[PDB]
Parts: C-alpha cells; sequence; structure tokens
RNA sequence: AGAAGGGAGCUUGACUGCGAGACCUACAAGUCGAGCAGGGACGAAAGUCGGGCUUAGUGAUCCGGUGGUUCCGCAUGGAA
RNA sequence: AGGUAGCGAAAUUCCUUGUCGGGUAAGUUCCGACCCGCACGAAAGGCGUAACGAUUUGGGCACUGUCUCAACGAGAGACUCGGUGAAAUUUUAGUACCUGUGAAGAUGCAGGUUACCCGCGACAGGACGGAAAGACCCCAUGGAGCUUUACUGUAGUUUGAU
RNA sequence: CAAGCGACUGUUUAUCAAAAACACAGGUCUCUGCAAAAUCGUAAGAUGAAGUAUAGGGGCUGACGCCUGCCCGGUGCUGGA
RNA sequence: AGGUGUAGUGGUAGGAGAGCGUUCUAAGGGCGUUGAAGGUCGAUCGUGAGGACGGCUGGAGCGCUUAGAAGUGAGAAUGCCGGUAUGAGUAGCGAAAGACAGGUGAGAAUCCUGUCCACCGUAUGACUAAGGUUUCCUGGGGAAGGCUCGUCCGCCCAGGGU
RNA sequence: AUAUCCGGGAGUCAGACUGCGAGUGAUAAGAUCCGUAGUCGAAAGGGAAACAGCCCAGACCACCAGCUAAGGUCCCAAAAU
RNA sequence: GGUAGCGGAGAAAUUCCAAACGAACUUGGAGAUAGCUGGUUCUCUCCGAAAUAGCUUUAGGGCUAGCCUCGGAAUUGAGAA
RNA sequence: UUAAGUGAAUAAGGGCGCACGGUGGAUGCCUUGGCACUAGGAGCCGAUGAAGGACGGGACUAACACCGAUAUGCUUUGGGGAGCUGUAAGUAAGCUAUGAUCCAGAGAUUUCCGAAUGGGGGAACCCAAUAUCUUUUAUAGGAUAUUACUUUUCAGUGAAUACAUAGCUGAUUAGAGGUAGACGCAGAGAACUGAAACAUCUUAGUACCUGCAGGAAGAGAAAGAAAAUUCGAUUCCCUGAGUAGCGGCGAGCGAAACGGGAAGAGCCCAAACCAACAAGCUUGUUGGGGUUGUAGGACUCCGAUAUGGUAGUCUGUUAGUAUAGUUGAAGGAUUUGGAAAAUUCCGCUAAAGAGGGUGAAAGCCCCGUAGACGAAAUGCUGACAACACCUAGGAGGAUCCUGAGUACGGCGGAACACGAGAAAUUCCGUCGGAAUCCGCGGGGACCAUCCCGCAAGGCUAAAUACUCCCUAGUGACCGAUAGUGAACCAGUACCGUGAGGGAAAGGUGAAAAGCACCCCGGAAGGGGAGUGAAAUAGAUCCUGAAACCGUGUGCCUACAACAAGUCAAAGCUCGUUAAUGAGUGAUGGCGUGCCUUUUGUAGAAUGAACCGGCGAGUUACGAUUGCAUGCGAGGUUAAGUCGAAGAGACGGAGCCGCAGCGAAAGCGAGUCUGAAUAGGGCGAAUGAGUAUGUAGUCGUAGACCCGAAACCAUGUGAUCUA
C-alpha cells in the first residue's frame, strides 16, 4: 500500500499466459556425468539411485555444461546437441527414451 | 508459570523511602512524594558539588582581600604581585594564613609589593 | 482471556457524563476477575533435529562414557529370581556408588527387576537408549549382549 | 540573418530493428544520444535526414475494438 | 397568466425610532392614518367579527416596601454547648503584596515591599475555583434521523407471455 | 379602555415551551357500487361493517359574516388512443 | 592475563550491545525448630539494575551454581478492586407543643403512669379493596437497625395467634 | 578520515526563534512563506534581574586546586571606589 | 384486558412505550471498527535523528526517497578541509 | 547608682529522628477448589410419567445432604469385622459378634408439579365422570382403577344420498417432552467488518433461529479418476500449493487429480420371465426369478443340489472384564525439641525408594506402593455352539428386459476454489421435453474420433468429529484480586416488571487443651489466674507491609514569605556493619514537582486524594534476515507405524538446492528480441546450499492494552405511559 498512490502493480500490465502442456525437464549437465565410470549405462533409475536427480518432472534432458571426459551410453528424454556430441565425442552413445 | 508481583515492588520502593528519611511530611511518607523528591535531591546533589567548589573560591577571594587591605593592597594588585614573584601558594591556602597565621600572610604581602615595585 | 471469562456483555456505564473512566466490560483485563491478556495456550515444545544430529549425539555421550573409563561392560547379569539386594552386591562386586545406568538386553526380565528400586540405578533396554539416559548417569553398566545390541543399533 | 528566417526542384528519414554512454529522477515515467545493421530521400561528392529554432499540445492499469502472428489449444484433430 | 376584492411599516417593512395625528412633562413600544407592500393577498384562504383566553401588547383607576431609602418586630437556620455525623474536592505544600518575567493574565520565577505564632465569626477578588474528556467552531475518507427530479436496489402496484 | 392572534369548551412537549401550536363544529376536493376504497397480514383471517354513496377512506381549510379574482404552458391526476 | 599511549564518553524519537532482579524446570552442591520464607531495623558492598551481613519479629521451608522456560519488573491509563485519608467534628439530623410529678432502671429530655396544656376532626377519626406477608399477641433483650438517646420499638430472642 | 555499495532495524513528514538575503503584509506582527547559517528541539553550565531559540560554552566521574570565555570589578554580589 | 421496536400509540410535542426514545430493554455476532485520545512496568554502555521532497478522496494518516542505527563486501581512496 | 550596648532560656501548638502501639490485610508459607489434558468407560432419558422442581420425612430440625406417607429408610445378594444413629455439636433415646454403621450388585417403595395427558388452572392447586370397595341409619365422606390429543390397524355404528363415503364409539398401535451451552445433516439466514469511502465483492453460508438425528453423523460400491497406461466404492491424514485458477483481475478467494498413509467390504431391489390366487385376453396381490459395462439378465440348452460367506438372534454355554474387596517386606536407640520423621550411631527391606498421612523433613509408624489374590449379583466383550440368512458353472442370441415427465433444453436462481464467463459438472423453480444396446453418459463451450463408464432405485462396518457425565491419572498449569462467576450452603445474596445482570467471603492450635476460679463493669471489655512450645497463637484468631490514627521524647521552632530540597554550617543529643560515625539543626548560598503532550509547559494545558494489589508486543502458523550447529552438490523427511502423551527407529511421498532464457512452442550455458555472425535484456562465466535451533522484523489471526457513537440477529416488556 502506497498510501492511496496508484500501486506498483497497478500501473503495470499483465503479462503472458500458462500452457496446459507445458514440459519441464530435468536438467543433467556433463560434469555430473563424470561420476559415473567408463562404460556405465547412465539412467533414470541409475540417477534417482545416485540421487542426482531426485524428481526427473517430465523427463531427463542433457545439458553441454562442463567437459564430459568417460565414455558413456546415456539415455535420457531429451539431449542438447551440444550434449550429445560431447557424449559421442567421449566415444559413447546417446539414446532416447 | 504464573510470577506474582512478591516482594521486589516494596523493597524497591522502601529503598527510595530511607533515602528520603528527614524529608517533610509526606516527602519522606508516600513513595511517589518521596520518588520525586529524591529526584530533585539528586538533581541538586549533583549542580552542588560543582557550586560548592565556586563557593569556597569566592570565600577565600574575600577573606583574602580583607587581609590584603589590613596590609596596604587591594586583593587584585597582591595576586598580581604573588605571580610576579612566582609563589605559587593557592587561595584556600593564602585565607587560611589570612586568617591563622597573620605574619606569614603580611610577609607573602611584602614579596608582592616588592614584586609590583621592579 | 476477555471473551472466555464468564459474563461482561454490557457497558458498564455510559461513555460519557458520569465523571468516571470510560468501560466497555466489567471483564476487561484492568479490572479485577477480568480476562488475562495473552498468557500461556496449550502448545507443543517438541522439535525433531536432522537425524545425522541425533546419531551423533548418541555418539557423543558414549564415546564419553569410555573416554573417561565410565562405562563397566560386564559379561551377563543372570538372576534365578529377582532381588534387589543381589544386584546392589553386583553394584559393590563392580564398585560402583555412583548413579548408574544398566543397559540391558532384551528379555532380562529379572535382571530388570533387581535393579530398578535402587535410588541410584537408571534401567533401560538396550533397544530405548535416549540422550538424557546416558548423560545423567556417572556410570554406564552394560552386559556383553547389551553393548552387541547397542551397536546393531547404531 | 555562416541562418534555425525566405524561395525553388525532387522527395517522405513525420524510416524498421536498435542503441555505448549520459541527463533527470522516491517510484512510475520523462530527456539526450554517437554508433551498428536493413532499406532508402536529396546531392556530382562531402555528406545530411529516425519530423518542425528549442522547451507545452497530455493520461497508468483493468476492460474492450481492429489488424497481424513459425505462440498455446484441458484425451486426440479441430474449435472455442 | 401578469395580483382582482380586501388589507397593508403588519406575528410580514430591510432602509426604520418611515411620516403625520393621538396619548405622556418627555413614548425606538401602543393606538389612528398615510402607502416606495425590501419581500400582503383570497380555503398552506382574504377581510371582518359578538363571546371566550392562567394568550401577546399599550393605556388608565385602585393599590401598595416595587421604588425614593430604608427601619423595626416574630419564627427557622446560622452562633455556643451536649449527642450523632456525611459530601464534592485533593501532586506534595511552612500556600502574602506590587512591578516585572515567562506557553504572551504566577501564592510558588526576578527585584523590591509587607508580614510575630494558632484560631473563631463573616465576605467572595483569585486559586484561569468544583461539577461535565465544549454542546459553539473545525476535523475523522465517524454515527444516526430526515429529504429528493443523487446512485443502486427493492415491498407494493400494474401490463404481457406461459 | 384599547390592539394583535386563535371562533368557542377542549388538547400538547411526564421532567426548561400550554401557546398564536393541535383538535374542533363548519367548508371544499377526491376516492369508494360492496369480496367497496383504505389498512393489519406471506397467507388464512380481520378491521372498515353485521356499515352500503345522506355511507366509509384520504387531502386541505378551520365557528360565524361577507367573500374567494386571473393562469391548464410546466408538474401531477383524469380521459383519449 | 594485563600494561602503555592517544583519543573519546550531553541527548528525545530510535538502532545496537551487555547486564540486574522475579517465578518455575533440570542437574549438581547445600542451608533449615541450634529457626526457612516473609516482615522490620541498621552507620554495609557494587559503575547501575541491585547484593550481603547482623539484631528483632516469624514459625517451614529455602538458597547457591550451570543450563532451560516464562502470566518476568508499574507511578501515572478521569485505569479495576480493597483499605484509609482530606474537607470536619464541618453540612445535615426530613414541615408541628410541650410541661412537670411519680415510677422503672446500672444509666432516662427521649420507656411507663398521672395531670394540665396543645394538634387533627370530609380528619391525623371509623371501615375496607389492593399491596405487603407475621409486621398481630405475650414474655424477655439492647449487639446491630432507629438520623440523638433508649430501660423502648414495625428491630432481636422465645413462645403463641387467623 | 571518511566515502560509496549490499543487507537487518527504525524513527521522522506540527517545528521554533535569531542573524542574513527575498516575497506576501503597511519594507506592521512573537505574522506568513522560501533561501542561508546557528541555537532550541534532543543541551545541563556561565552571562543577559527573571527569560527553550540571544552571547560564551557542549556535563563519564571525584577535589575546600589552578587558568580563562561571554560578562564583569562602590554595596546587595566574586573582582580596580 | 388489547396493540411491541423494520413496531406500537400519538386532539401531532420527535409525544409516549417501566425515572435519558430521530427509534426501548436484554442477550448474542463481539475482543464490531476507532488513520483518534489516553496508557505501555528493570539497568548501564555505544551511536543518534526528523519535523524535508515526491505521490496520495491527500493534508494531525500513509508510501518511496532523505536523515539514524547494526552487520557485511570491496576499489588506482572514491569523503571532508 | 546611672547611661550606652550585648543578650540566652520559655512552645499554645508544630517539625524531624527514634521507640511502642492501633487500624488495615499486603507479603510469605499453605489448601478444601479450579484449569488444560491423557487412557479407558459411557454416549442418551421419557406416557412403565423424563429433565427440573415443589412440598414433605429426624427425639429436638432453620439450612444442606439423604430419602419419599414403606420417607434421615424397606428387602435381597455379596464384601467387610467393631463400632454406629450424616453435616453438628449437644443432651435424649437407642442399635450392634443372632454381625450393626459402612461398601458394591439386584429389587421394593417413590406424595404433588412438570410433555402431563379426565376437565380447569395465576406450575406444585382446584373440580369431575364411570366402575368397584369402604364410612354413616342415611345424605355428605374416603380408597383404587379408567377416562387427553393425533397416528397405525381392526371392529362396530353410521349423514346429506341409492349403494357408499364422511362422521361417530370402542379396541389396537405409536408419537407428544427434555437434553451436552459439544459433535452431524438440512431449512432459513444478518450486520458491524475488510475493500484504507462504497453499491459487485468481503465479513459468511459465519452468528442467530428452526427441523431431524446418531453415538457418531454425512459419504459410499463408478453413467468415477484418467490419458506414464492405466486405476478400481467412500471417508480422513500428509503432500500437491498459496500452485492451477477465481477476482470492481481490487480487497481478497483458492482447488483437484496423481504420489504417500489410516482403514478397508461389499450388497439388495425395479423390469423381462415363471407360478399361484383374486378381479375386469389384461390387471392386481403373493412367491419365485434377476441385478449388469472385458455388458448383464430373461429366455433355450445342457450340469451340479455342492461349496463358501455374513455388517443375522437378549439362542444358550464358556472365558474375560467392569461394578465391593483380601493380602502385602523392613528401626531401634542417641542429641535437640512441646513433639522427631531432623541429628548421630549402628541395623534391615526392596518385583515395594510412586504418593499421602502421622505433634518438623520417615524406604522400614500409618494409608499405601511392587507383587500375589478375590465375585453371590448385574452388566459389557470375545470366542464356541446352535439356529437363521445369503452363496452356483459353461455354451447360445431369435426374441424380451435393464429405473420418463426422467435425461436433456429454454428462462430465472443456486452450488461447484470458478463472481455468466468461452463454462463443462451438480442442484432448485418454471416451461418444453429423448433415446433406449445399431442405445445412453462423461473426458471443462462445441463437433468428430478414441478412451472411460452405464444415470434417472435403496442399504452398508472401519479409518473421522465431539465429551454433559463416569473411572484412573498427568502438568517447567492457578494458588484465593489467581484459578471456574462460584475452594466458603453461588447462579446464592443483591439489582431488575421481565428477559437478564450478578458479588463478597479460605488459614487458632499438634491437640481445644476455646482461658475453671478471682477482680473492675449492667454488659461489652479488660486485669490476674490458668491451658499451651508460643495467646502481642483468644476465635475480627498464622504471618501481619503500607496508607492512616495515636502515645512517649533526643534535637529544632512564635520577625518569618518556604515545590520545602540541596550545598555550607555553629550548637545540642547520641555511639555505629568503626566508617575521614549517626540524629537534629540556628544561620548562609542555590533552587518553579512528576507524567503526558508540545515549536515551546513550574505551567493559569492533561493525569494522579493517598497506600497496597491487579493491570499493556503474546502465541500459532507462514515469510524473511542475522547468529549457531549438523551435513554439503547436496540437504531434509511429512502423514503414519512401534514406543513412557518421551527420546528414538522406520517412513524419500514430498519440499528446497544443483540452469537459465522465453508470453509461449521451445532451445539450453545460454536464451529472448531481431533479417542479422550485430547490438542490447536476463543468465553462465564469477556455486552453496539445506535441516534445525535462536533472535530481529513482517503477514494471517482481537495481534501491545483500555475506550465509542453505532450496526445486525434472537428474545423480554403496555404493573410507567399513549
Ligand atoms: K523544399
Ligand atoms: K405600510
Ligand atoms: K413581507
Ligand atoms: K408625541
Ligand atoms: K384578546
Ligand atoms: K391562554
Ligand atoms: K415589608
Ligand atoms: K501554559
Ligand atoms: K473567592
Ligand atoms: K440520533
Ligand atoms: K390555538
Ligand atoms: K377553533
Ligand atoms: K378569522
Ligand atoms: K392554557
Ligand atoms: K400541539
Ligand atoms: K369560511
Ligand atoms: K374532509
Ligand atoms: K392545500
Ligand atoms: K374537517
Ligand atoms: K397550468
Ligand atoms: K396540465
Ligand atoms: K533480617
Ligand atoms: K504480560
Ligand atoms: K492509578
Ligand atoms: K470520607
Ligand atoms: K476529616
Ligand atoms: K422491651
Ligand atoms: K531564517
Ligand atoms: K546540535
Ligand atoms: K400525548
Ligand atoms: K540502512
Ligand atoms: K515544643
Ligand atoms: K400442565
Ligand atoms: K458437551
Ligand atoms: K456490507
Ligand atoms: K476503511
Ligand atoms: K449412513
Ligand atoms: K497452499
Ligand atoms: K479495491
Ligand atoms: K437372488
Ligand atoms: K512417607
Ligand atoms: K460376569
Ligand atoms: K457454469
Ligand atoms: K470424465
Ligand atoms: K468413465
Ligand atoms: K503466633
Ligand atoms: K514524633
Ligand atoms: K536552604
Ligand atoms: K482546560
Ligand atoms: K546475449
Ligand atoms: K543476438
Ligand atoms: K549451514
Ligand atoms: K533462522
Ligand atoms: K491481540
Ligand atoms: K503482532
Ligand atoms: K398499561
Ligand atoms: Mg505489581
Ligand atoms: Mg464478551
Ligand atoms: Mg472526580
Ligand atoms: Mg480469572
Ligand atoms: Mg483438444
Ligand atoms: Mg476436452
Ligand atoms: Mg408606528
Ligand atoms: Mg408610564
Ligand atoms: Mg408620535
Ligand atoms: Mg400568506
Ligand atoms: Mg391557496
Ligand atoms: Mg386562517
Ligand atoms: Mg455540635
Ligand atoms: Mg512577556
Ligand atoms: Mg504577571
Ligand atoms: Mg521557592
Ligand atoms: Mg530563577
Ligand atoms: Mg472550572
Ligand atoms: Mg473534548
Ligand atoms: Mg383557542
Ligand atoms: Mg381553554
Ligand atoms: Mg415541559
Ligand atoms: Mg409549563
Ligand atoms: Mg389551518
Ligand atoms: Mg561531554
Ligand atoms: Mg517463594
Ligand atoms: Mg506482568
Ligand atoms: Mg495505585
Ligand atoms: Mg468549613
Ligand atoms: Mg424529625
Ligand atoms: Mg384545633
Ligand atoms: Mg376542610
Ligand atoms: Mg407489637
Ligand atoms: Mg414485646
Ligand atoms: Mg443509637
Ligand atoms: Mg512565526
Ligand atoms: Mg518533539
Ligand atoms: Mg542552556
Ligand atoms: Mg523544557
Ligand atoms: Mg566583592
Ligand atoms: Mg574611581
Ligand atoms: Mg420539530
Ligand atoms: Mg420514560
Ligand atoms: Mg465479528
Ligand atoms: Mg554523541
Ligand atoms: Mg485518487
Ligand atoms: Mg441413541
Ligand atoms: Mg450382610
Ligand atoms: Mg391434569
Ligand atoms: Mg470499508
Ligand atoms: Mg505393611
Ligand atoms: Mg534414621
Ligand atoms: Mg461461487
Ligand atoms: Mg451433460
Ligand atoms: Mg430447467
Ligand atoms: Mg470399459
Ligand atoms: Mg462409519
Ligand atoms: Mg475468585
Ligand atoms: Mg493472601
Ligand atoms: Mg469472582
Ligand atoms: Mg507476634
Ligand atoms: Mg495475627
Ligand atoms: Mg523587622
Ligand atoms: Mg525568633
Ligand atoms: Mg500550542
Ligand atoms: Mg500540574
Ligand atoms: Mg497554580
Ligand atoms: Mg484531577
Ligand atoms: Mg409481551
Ligand atoms: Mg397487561
Amino acid at each position: 500500500f502506497e498510501g492511496g498512490q496508484t500501486p506498483l502493480f497497478r500501473r503495470l500490465p499483465k503479462r503472458g499466459f500458462t500452457n496446459i502442456n507445458r514440459k519441464d525437464y530435468a536438467v543433467v549437465n556433463l560434469d555430473t556425468l563424470n561420476r559415473f565410470e567408463d562404460g556405465t549405462e547412465v539412467t533414470p533409475v541409475v540417477l534417482k539411485e545416485a540421487g542426482i536427480v531426485k524428481n526427473e518432472k517430465a523427463g531427463i534432458k542433457v545439458l553441454a555444461d562442463g567437459e564430459l571426459t568417460k565414455k558413456l551410453t546415456v539415455k535420457a528424454a531429451k539431449f542438447s546437441k551440444s550434449a550429445q556430441e560431447a557424449i559421442e565425442a567421449a566415444g559413447g552413445s546417446i539414446e532416447v527414451i | 508459570a504464573r510470577v506474582k508481583g512478591g516482594t521486589v515492588t516494596r523493597k524497591r520502593r522502601k529503598k527510595v523511602l530511607k533515602l528520603a528519611k528527614g524529608y517533610y511530611g509526606s516527602k519522606h511518607t508516600l513513595f511517589k512524594s518521596a520518588k520525586e523528591q529524591v529526584m530533585n535531591s539528586y538533581y541538586y546533589a549533583f549542580r552542588d558539588r560543582r557550586q560548592k567548589k565556586r563557593d569556597f573560591r569566592k570565600l577565600w577571594i574575600a577573606r583574602i582581600n580583607a587581609a590584603a587591605r589590613m596590609n596596604g593592597l587591594s586583593y587584585s594588585k597582591l595576586m598580581h604581585g604573588l605571580k610576579l614573584a612566582e609563589i605559587d601558594i593557592n587561595r584556600k591556602m593564602l585565607a587560611d594564613l589570612a586568617v591563622n597565621d597573620a605574619a606569614a600572610f603580611t610577609a607573602l604581602a611584602e614579596q608582592a609589593k616588592d614584586a609590583l615595585s621592579k | 482471556n476477555r471473551s472466555a471469562v464468564r459474563g461482561g456483555g454490557r457497558k458498564p456505564w455510559r461513555q460519557k457524563g458520569t465523571g468516571r473512566a470510560r468501560q466497555g466490560s466489567i471483564r476487561s483485563p484492568q479490572w479485577r476477575g477480568g480476562g488475562v491478556v495473552f498468557g500461556p495456550t496449550p502448545r507443543s515444545y517438541s522439535y525433531k533435529f536432522p537425524k545425522k544430529v541425533r546419531r551423533l549425539a548418541m555418539k557423543s555421550v558414549l564415546s564419553d562414557k569410555v573416554a573417561e573409563n565410565n562405562l563397566v561392560a560386564v559379561e551377563g547379569l543372570s538372576f534365578d529370581a529377582p532381588k534387589t539386594k543381589e544386584f546392589k552386591q553386583v553394584l559393590a562386586n563392580l564398585s560402583i556408588d555412583t548413579k548408574v545406568l544398566v543397559v540391558l538386553e532384551n528379555g532380562n526380565d529379572f535382571a530388570a527387576l533387581s535393579a530398578r528400586n535402587l535410588p541410584n540405578v537408571s534401567v533401560v533396554t538396550s533397544d530405548n537408549v535416549s540422550v538424557l539416559d546416558v548423560v545423567s548417569a556417572n556410570k554406564v553398566l552394560a552386559t556383553q549382549t547389551a553393548l552387541t545390541q547397542i551397536e546393531e543399533v547404531l
């Protein structure tokens, strides 16, 4: 309350809408995948047991923030293009579930 | 738990009343009157510890002035002359000599008069 | 509070003209017999530390007893029938005269019965042992199986 | 008046995306802006042009109208 | 559609104690009259009116302590004594005057002046005395009652369809 | 003796106003054909009336005497449609 | 742990910091009929809130240390309740006639008796409805009630009465 | 020897007088309204007789010690008749 | 005996309805709301304002900023004279 | 001698200090009673007369408690073992080992009023009818029973009116009122308030009123939730989430599903069809049959009369359990004292060292406690038995059935978090109004497709809510101004016409041993003498503060203008927590209270008569910051289960953090804008979080405390007055 001056929120427009079908993915970066040994099968189940991803939301999405250094066969709902290149550049492989 | 008033209230007021012993009527009897007068007494006592220093210097100077004139000199000229003679005796001591040891006060006065002439 | 105290609905006297202080109820808090302002209200005082903190606290008191050599482990405490004098003699056998927490394995009814009446003894079972239990005792007297059970619990 | 005043030709920059940095300022706002790109006007070129000598000519949000839209579309395709 | 009859300085006339006449030694009131009716007027009736009125208003006779102007007497209280015994109020008070000062009107501050201690009967100038959280005044995006061609509703009434 | 106001007897602000205020008989307007209009009530049921237009309701005026002029554009009411 | 040096140390609203005291809880360690708490007095200690120690009173409980929790601190609210003042021995003691003798009694202007006097008498008499609800009668009483008093009472006690 | 910046907690939104510079006012007001400095507010002490706002000056405390500020030195009343 | 509070009754005065009636009394919603007035209880230490701007159905209220306080970060030291 | 000068003492009264009293009832200690809860019990009582009352009952009886004309008790069955006739003494008269009083189970009695109910009525009163009995010669008198109203069923009478029906009489049957000031469902439904005004909105579907309940209620067995592909009645808890949404898009309002738990349970009808009966080929009654969505059933075929289940019954039997009880270890001295439990000395008991009482503080004195044990009677529960009641498989579709004035629609309202909105879903009023298995409904306007279901019929335990009462306990809850209004004869006294409002008031002592007797006094009251450890513990009785009132007197005071103190100070009087002491104080200097509110108050502004007690930032849930601890790219569980109303364990559902950018599709250490490899915004680069504690502040709540005028909703009043 501003003592009767039109409050800041009334001065500003409402914006946007919420998508009923909105899908939000649980983000996993490459530096987090360095925690698994070479040849590991990294899975949403494996990540849940590791405690890395407690809530996968609409699914696991892998992002290329850090540098990956181990060879893995990574399974996830989505892959950023850079993350796919890094995983395969490390001699691993990706699979969309 | 519940904390009832207890004895702290009475203890505190009794201390104030003790400070008010000898005050007139209700001022030594009733806590509110006694507390108000004890506060005023504190205000006076602090102020008067400064004033007593003024009052005694006023007394000594007046007594030194009377003794100075009995030696052919005013107070102000005597203190100028004593300063010229490098005498550091203070007014409490001078007033005491003025009353109790007049011969010594005269000897001081002569030194001051000598210093004034020089 | 003023709403819970009996009566007091009506205004004691008119707002103006009587020369009295204005009052809205005979149960107002400054009245004798009026409602209490604030004051106690029923509530819980319990809260839960993180589990890891609970575990560390329990190990600390147990490790403190050992560090001071106040943990007296006995092979077993057997009694054909519960008799306080006998357990009292066991405490003398082990030279325990101070407050002691006697920690017994489950099912040792007769040792618990014979120990509990002694004013300086506190009895627990190995699976119900709390930090307050341990800290209160100057000494802990634990049977061998009780110690093993504790180590399985923790 | 090295015009910002006056006349004439061609024009539509009274451009689109913007914008380092400043001024002003409780906030919300208000003001100036080099420069970059797109596509231009005038000019031989330099260059000037994001209205007018400068500073007034204005009104938040909510709610509605109209136009556009590679956005969403409550099982799905549509629609609303 | 422009106020007629009647009345009119009026329970209405501001100017206003209008003006003139009467009444008085002297009449801002009263009565009679005049009519520039600020701003009378015919059923929110006009004008008049015998009788009536604890009605308003002016004059007169009688009468008087109303007054000139106050005096005396009776009783009740007051006063003294015996009995009985409240109240409002109250920061503590050993509680003067003048001039000044100061939140601009001080028993209390300054300067000066006056004043032995304690009461009793009296009086009210002050204690901005007591009584009541000013009623006037303003304010509160207070309250209540009232009004309407304020807003929004609504009981009722009415009209149509079913 | 005289003037204002109210015709009159009455009535009223229990507790600051008894009056020139209210009422009044009289006047006038208007509604009401009876399951009247009007009013109390969601209704049933009542009052109006066990009355019936010379009666009942409502508005205004206010004994009596003499009188009560002009305006229907406006607003209401009534009728028309 | 302290020491030196320089500087600083008025303060409303208000911010920060650090403490005093109250009741209760836990643990520890203690004190109490050889006198706890509380009360009261004293010339006591600390920079402050406050803390001891003695005497007296008192007659059962209560400190201390550390930590915890709080209905945790009053001088003001025309605060609430209680007590007691001030005004005061003051206002008032509620429309009127009583006097004296004798009696009763611890005590009588005030109770009883007598005498005269005085007051009401379309009443202050005699009935009765309501209302009250034991106030009626008799014998005792004098704390309170009675505006004084009281031996008396519409009061109190004990009996009775329609 | 402070400045910014980030964050927790406020309080304040009646100001007053004095000097100086202006307006309003009658170049009246202890008036009103700004600017500017100070004091009061929230500041005790000394001086101005008394006297929030003027002059001197900022009280952590003790002293029966000294020096000064404004202002003073014939008596009240300290100090040069 | 009848009429009862969104009411009754009123020869009409805001008149009466159990000693205050522009709308009774009682209990409840209920600790109504109160930008208003009053009150708000131990101590010492450190620091210490404001009475201004902007906006406000706003003017004795509020909000952001200014001014106070506490903590923190950091720089070629950015403050003051 | 004279003159001039100086000059004490004195107090009518007053002041200060001190001592001792009175008044008063603070304080301390204590407690009869309260407050908040936990576990279990029980969750209703009434026409077989309730709740609540009135009036009565005792050797004397005013009150309370008990009881009811069988009255301070009766019978009976158990328990119990020496006293008893309540509070309450006193006298009196009695009872009890042939078992009293007392305790528990079961019965008897139970006046009058009150729903009240034969009629009436101003409750606790009055007045009847009929039958039987009784009193009197008889009338009068007395006793017992029956007699309200409506409902259900049956019978009998019986109108207008023919048969009938209505009415009427009787019988039968069942309701009628009260609560527990709670909890549930439903009808009806405010206002102050918030929105800084206010009509939408909010307060709220709250308060109030009314109906119906039940021990719980309600809901409940998919015309569901969904679209991970699936789940499989309902209820409740955690979470989702202050999210999606709603909203003068304001103030505010605010889900649901999924996930995790508690608890779990399912079943009966209508219709088709069959059979029987009755009636006017159908058209009713009864019984069978049948019960649904991977459609079921009828029907027609075959085939088994089994096997399982139960939310049945005063069916017994049995066990347990509630309602009385029994038993239950161990100390003596010594010191102090009135008294020992304190103390000292040696002992002992403990399945009991919980607690209470006892002449102070007791494991061993008492009541108890741990433990063991006990039931004639009546409940309650569980089994077991009995009995009753339900329970068929498979294959066929020709035909038949599967809830109509219903679904649904228009209009007007309401409920859904959802305010008509694009508004689905549910309901109410009004009008219109389907299909029916090749059908119908839902998946948030609507259509198609797909998927999920099968309305218009009913019932149903548990998990949930609440506590007037009962039993056993608990408390960093109260300790008489508190705690219930009420510790005490309190919903009383008292106030009010009434509704209604509503107090004050606890403490002798270990024991009354409550002061024989004497003395003054009419008494009251004192003084002795006694009792007692103490009476200055004497009933107004523990402690006994202050205001206030008084007595004694060390110092001062009758020339002085004084917020009354302070600083300086003679004199006098005293001697300490022994301190460069105490009280008083002539005289001198200085000096306008406290608080609030103000630019500024000694203020001639406010508040306080005084003293004492009480009296105001709290708690819960959330937000956020500081501090602290644990763990750390991680941190952490919630409900719940076990457990002492504890810690703890389990529980990973969920929540925060680890990735941002965008309205969004979406991309991602980037992303959005843009044509843009540009620029710019926000981010990353350039990492610290999270749980809990603690404190500061805020938000929702009365939110620091007190105060309006008023508003609304039930009631109470015309004994005043119109
Ligand atoms: K041109
Ligand atoms: K005229
Ligand atoms: K006129
Ligand atoms: K004349
Ligand atoms: K007249
Ligand atoms: K008259
Ligand atoms: K006379
Ligand atoms: K003043
Ligand atoms: K006077
Ligand atoms: K009013
Ligand atoms: K009249
Ligand atoms: K008349
Ligand atoms: K007339
Ligand atoms: K009259
Ligand atoms: K009238
Ligand atoms: K006429
Ligand atoms: K008429
Ligand atoms: K008219
Ligand atoms: K008439
Ligand atoms: K007209
Ligand atoms: K017309
Ligand atoms: K003492
Ligand atoms: K408090
Ligand atoms: K007070
Ligand atoms: K008095
Ligand atoms: K007095
Ligand atoms: K008598
Ligand atoms: K100035
Ligand atoms: K300053
Ligand atoms: K009247
Ligand atoms: K800050
Ligand atoms: K004297
Ligand atoms: K009855
Ligand atoms: K209840
Ligand atoms: K409203
Ligand atoms: K408001
Ligand atoms: K049910
Ligand atoms: K939420
Ligand atoms: K709004
Ligand atoms: K069947
Ligand atoms: K004991
Ligand atoms: K049994
Ligand atoms: K809808
Ligand atoms: K659906
Ligand atoms: K479905
Ligand atoms: K005593
Ligand atoms: K004295
Ligand atoms: K003095
Ligand atoms: K005043
Ligand atoms: K960028
Ligand atoms: K870009
Ligand atoms: K941390
Ligand atoms: K925190
Ligand atoms: K509050
Ligand atoms: K708060
Ligand atoms: K009446
Ligand atoms: Mg107190
Ligand atoms: Mg209340
Ligand atoms: Mg008063
Ligand atoms: Mg209370
Ligand atoms: Mg779709
Ligand atoms: Mg859809
Ligand atoms: Mg004239
Ligand atoms: Mg004359
Ligand atoms: Mg004339
Ligand atoms: Mg007229
Ligand atoms: Mg007319
Ligand atoms: Mg007339
Ligand atoms: Mg007298
Ligand atoms: Mg002046
Ligand atoms: Mg003056
Ligand atoms: Mg003075
Ligand atoms: Mg002065
Ligand atoms: Mg006055
Ligand atoms: Mg006022
Ligand atoms: Mg008249
Ligand atoms: Mg008359
Ligand atoms: Mg009157
Ligand atoms: Mg009169
Ligand atoms: Mg008239
Ligand atoms: Mg200083
Ligand atoms: Mg205590
Ligand atoms: Mg308190
Ligand atoms: Mg007080
Ligand atoms: Mg007097
Ligand atoms: Mg008299
Ligand atoms: Mg006579
Ligand atoms: Mg007569
Ligand atoms: Mg008599
Ligand atoms: Mg008698
Ligand atoms: Mg008397
Ligand atoms: Mg001024
Ligand atoms: Mg101020
Ligand atoms: Mg000063
Ligand atoms: Mg001041
Ligand atoms: Mg001098
Ligand atoms: Mg000279
Ligand atoms: Mg009027
Ligand atoms: Mg009245
Ligand atoms: Mg409310
Ligand atoms: Mg400072
Ligand atoms: Mg505005
Ligand atoms: Mg039941
Ligand atoms: Mg027996
Ligand atoms: Mg009857
Ligand atoms: Mg509002
Ligand atoms: Mg025993
Ligand atoms: Mg012993
Ligand atoms: Mg809604
Ligand atoms: Mg539908
Ligand atoms: Mg419909
Ligand atoms: Mg299906
Ligand atoms: Mg159930
Ligand atoms: Mg009480
Ligand atoms: Mg007490
Ligand atoms: Mg009480
Ligand atoms: Mg004593
Ligand atoms: Mg006593
Ligand atoms: Mg003199
Ligand atoms: Mg003298
Ligand atoms: Mg002022
Ligand atoms: Mg004052
Ligand atoms: Mg004064
Ligand atoms: Mg006062
Ligand atoms: Mg009534
Ligand atoms: Mg009546």
